């Protein structure tokens, strides 16, 4: 009736690269959905999902898992800034009339197999306020009724994953009733350059596969080459950690940085096929710009 | 005042004076500078101003309420509650607490310190004294915890004009 | 027409363990809302509640007693956070509100027997708001009458427990007029090695008794054994003293902590059976977690 | 067509014991209701009530005089905290939209004889808001119109009452505006020993009238004893002067923390009686509880 | 100033001079410096600055107001406030209070003592003279408590610069 936690993880395998106890972690606890209310009268209730907390970095996925999960589970996903309460019920009960909007109205949906994303967890720690939203959460978490537009839905069955960097913060920093109510702890790496090659082409609709695909439509053949493939890698990877680490959101950027002359051009092309190659690749990435001195502040 | 606490033997005495000096002139004999703490299984002693110390004490005890007790854990708290980015009061003061685990100091300041290794503590303007002294016995003399630190404050009384002999000795079985 | 004072413990008695003071306290006010009603014409309106004031640390049960009493009781029920209110009436007599819209709309119930549960409450005390809603709940404890979408609704007969630690505060610093609407108090106890051993396998549907039906979904037989049990109990009792204390949610992390592998290659296995002994528990717990070097503070 | 200053006191004589100036004061007023409306076309409107100011402690008895001579006159009657304003007209307008709520919507009955009941008013003085309300309060007393979803109702002639222990602060403390529109100022006082016996069972449904009635529910039957009652009273005046005095609320504990026992298993008692003597009552309430050494905080 | 304050048999004696001093001269000899309390239930005293005292005396007038008058508990009250967090304006003055039931002491500080058992009392700048006076007689003769107050007070002024002749002494039957 739905994949096993093995399958499912194979079902993320494609759309992400790496991070197999973050992808394991949510194919456990989306079989169980499926294991309890296999359940009998009494315990089909009384157990309760066993919520996630990721901690990780910028762009290595502890959102796509996430949003890929919910997709291969056909189930009510949403996401919220954790700090978007930093300052009819209040402005955090919403994150479940939200769902339900978003959910089409149909509750027997939305309690049974829902999804919740609290980003930026880490984030409303330790001044006041952001320790508050802690405990705004706890009826959400813990099992709370709440009134929509569309009628009563209960957080009892909700599935919660939560993420953080928690460079500064660690998770035992978030309060105690909610230390208990993210049991399962998993912990996504960063991405290393080696592994852009691989979100480069691997996936399903690769950044590659994407611009490959769009240049298709003008009338036009472009072919991207290993080397080339490696290049574009070394140079996300590179930037990131020189300057601003973003994650694999870098791949983006280095990505258009590159493809700028063609994308432009292209219309003007039909018939022709185009090679990026390494000698290419090099020469769309300048090599270091910004005079970039941190100096002035020095003494 | 003097405040001392030496710990052996799976013994940890922490006594001190009673007196309360006021300028040049002496407020009370009898006070009592360390108490007991957490349903009274862990020890306090504190030094400075009446007014500072008590005002620090208190403040250990709240976070010990807030942390199953575990003092070392309870004390880098509340020293970061002064190293956070509002600069608290600063209390002028000095606490010497101690329990089944360890001994430990801690200054209004922002900081707590561990003792050398002859698990010998000491705080107030005669510590010091209290301190040589039981920095000795302890070196030379199979002297009990709870005899040390009797003679030590003493030895200190004879010499800090704002020492008395009116001791007050907890020690933790 | 319903259990007596000794009946309802024992109903309670199943789904808890321990915390006796509290099964009672509750067992004698639910008595009552049946020993009134059953009385003449003046002393039915008369005699109200003798709300209650739970005092004990974090997941000892304060709360389970007053959701299953309720739930015994077949009465409204709604948890609030005391604190909600830190910073059409107000937001506070909404507590009444949303419990009737929990509770259907069916007033002549919501009023004759619903209860409510103020979480934290030995927190809004001692600055200028916390010491506000003692006030701004007064009404609601000493009879008030309030609008709702469904009709008028009054908190003459509504039943009130309210829970704290009071580890830094006492009861006796609420303001005294609700000092005086929480006359009974009593004492949950904080939970012990032994105690979660009975937590464990005692209680209807307890976290042993879960696993086990449900990896009997994936055509699995597991079967915990009492020196296993007594492991898990001592693990939990252990992280809760030497970390931070959850109370007794943390049998859900070690129990998670340990059903990680069974949980996942779970459905590749169909026909055996699993024994989970001591050398597997201890196996999975690996023996204390991070550095935890707590001295870079310290000189 | 109505009781007489005289017979309105007795009819609160009995629900309410002592405070006789507290009882004469709202005696008057409430008969005058009835002498105004007696009066002519232009005197009928032109007389305004002559609003109370009580002042005394807690429990004494300051509200039930207001809530009682309100139902022994059939009267719209509402409390509202002074301090609930402290920080579709504003929220204050609301004390008549609220009360022509619980009303009814009878305007026709609202305005022609309601009674208002200002508690803590002592408290809304000496910073900048706390002397708000009581300008925010004058409309109301002075004389205002004010919308509702029922209609337009005017506080020309709804009756004012307002407590106050203005212990720190004399009534002399409320903006000049208001001292003039509160008149009559009677003087409530606190609760002895003596008196404590006397609403221990003289009133109607005393303490003891309604533990009484309810354990005669399951099949009980309890009684009494002088000598009891009289411990049970000075058991209450002490712990009021030892501890935090909280009036006669504090009945309602050492009650409840001496029926404990027979409330209990007072249901597997059917047949028997029980006789509450002194050597029982002072069996139920300990001595005195908690080392409660304030000495602590002293040098 | 110098306000001293003896306790003996049922009797309760608080008593200082009246001499305000600005500078090195006098505003005024006539000074009422002990007064009453709570329905005229407790006795108090204040030294220090006249400003400082007066709000001193002031905000443990509040206190009694909002705690059944009981004493003991009225004061560790209002010295929390000076423990809390936010350090009040500091009041640099003392007051002695005391009732039927105990004895007190109060800095503006943040602080509340008690007397060693002689029930002795005394603040202000003639206070020890007043002290050991009444230290004395206390210890050497069957005066009274409202005898050994005049007595030691006299002795005071007769010492100190700042304190003069015309006493106050509020005793409490
Ligand atoms: N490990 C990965 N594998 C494949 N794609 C990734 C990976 N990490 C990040 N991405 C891509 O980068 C973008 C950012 O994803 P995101 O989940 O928001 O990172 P994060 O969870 O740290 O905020 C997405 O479009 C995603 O496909
Ligand atoms: N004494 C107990 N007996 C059985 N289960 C308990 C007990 N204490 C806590 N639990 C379990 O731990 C979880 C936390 O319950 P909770 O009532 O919120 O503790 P608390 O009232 O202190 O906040 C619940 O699922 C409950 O079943
Ligand atoms: N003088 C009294 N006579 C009879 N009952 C009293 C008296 N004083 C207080 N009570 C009882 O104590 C409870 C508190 O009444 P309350 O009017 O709110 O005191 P207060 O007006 O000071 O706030 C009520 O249930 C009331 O019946
Ligand atoms: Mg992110
Ligand atoms: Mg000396
Ligand atoms: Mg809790
Ligand atoms: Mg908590
Ligand atoms: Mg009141
Ligand atoms: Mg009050
Ligand atoms: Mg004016
Ligand atoms: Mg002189």
């Amino acid at each position: 009736s739905e994949m096993t936690p093995r399958e499912i993880v194979s079902e993320l395998d494609q759309h992400i690269i790496g991070q197999a106890d973050a992808k394991r972690a949510v194919a456990i606890a989306l079989r169980n959905r499926w294991r309890r209310m296999q359940l009998q009268e009494p315990l089909r209730h009384e157990v309760t999902p066993k919520n996630i907390l990721m901690i990780g970095p910028t762009g290595v996925g502890k959102t796509e898992i996430a949003r890929r999960l919910a997709k291969l589970a056909n189930a009510p996903f949403i996401k919220v800034e954790a700090t978007k309460f930093t300052e009819v019920g209040k402005e955090v009960d919403s994150i479940i009339r939200d769902l339900t909007d978003s959910a089409g109205g149909a509750i027997d949906a939305v309690e049974q197999n829902g999804i919740v994303f609290i980003d930026e967890i880490d984030k409303i720690c330790k001044d006041v306020s952001r320790e508050g939203v802690q405990r705004d959460l706890l009826p959400l978490v813990e099992g709370s009724t709440v009134s929509t537009k569309h009628g009563m839905v209960k957080t009892d069955h909700i599935l919660f994953i939560a993420s953080g960097a928690f460079q500064v913060a660690r998770p035992s920093d978030l309060i105690p009733e909610l230390q208990g109510r993210l049991p399962i702890r998993v912990e996504l790496t960063a991405l290393s350059a080696a592994d852009f090659e691989r979100i480069l082409t691997e996936p399903h609709a690769s950044l590659t596969e994407q611009y490959k695909a769009l240049m298709a439509t003008e009338g036009v053949n472009i072919a991207f080459t290993t080397d080339a493939v490696k290049k574009i890698a070394e140079a996300a990877f590179r930037v990131n950690e020189k300057t601003e680490n973003i994650g694999a959101r870098r791949l983006h950027t280095v990505m258009e940085r590159l493809m700028d002359k063609i994308s432009f051009s292209a219309s003007d092309m039909n018939g022709q096929t185009v090679n990026i190659d390494a000698a290419y690749v090099a020469d769309a990435l300048g090599e270091v710009v910004e005079n970039e001195d941190l100096s002035r502040f020095i003494l | 005042t003097t405040i001392v606490s030496v710990r052996r033997n799976g013994q940890v005495v922490v006594g001190g004076d009673g007196q309360v000096s006021l300028g040049n002139t002496v407020m009370k004999g009898n006070a009592r500078k360390v108490r007991r703490l957490y349903n009274g299984k862990v020890l306090a002693g504190f030094a400075g101003g009446t007014a500072d110390a008590f005002t620090l004490f208190e403040l250990f005890e709240r976070k010990l309420e807030m942390h199953q007790g575990h003092l070392l854990k309870s004390a880098v708290e509340l020293a970061k509650d002064w190293r956070t980015d509002r600069a608290l009061r600063k209390l002028e003061a000095m606490l010497i607490v101690a329990d089944e685990k360890e001994s430990l100091i801690i200054t209004g300041i922002g900081d707590v310190v561990q003792p050398e290794e002859d698990q010998i503590l000491a705080i107030g303007s005669g510590g010091n004294y209290a301190l040589s002294a039981a920095r000795a016995l302890v070196e030379n003399t199979e002297l009990s915890a709870h005899e040390i630190v009797e003679k030590s404050l003493r030895i200190a009384g004879d010499i800090c004009v704002f020492t008395n002999t009116n001791f007050t000795i907890e020690e933790l079985p």
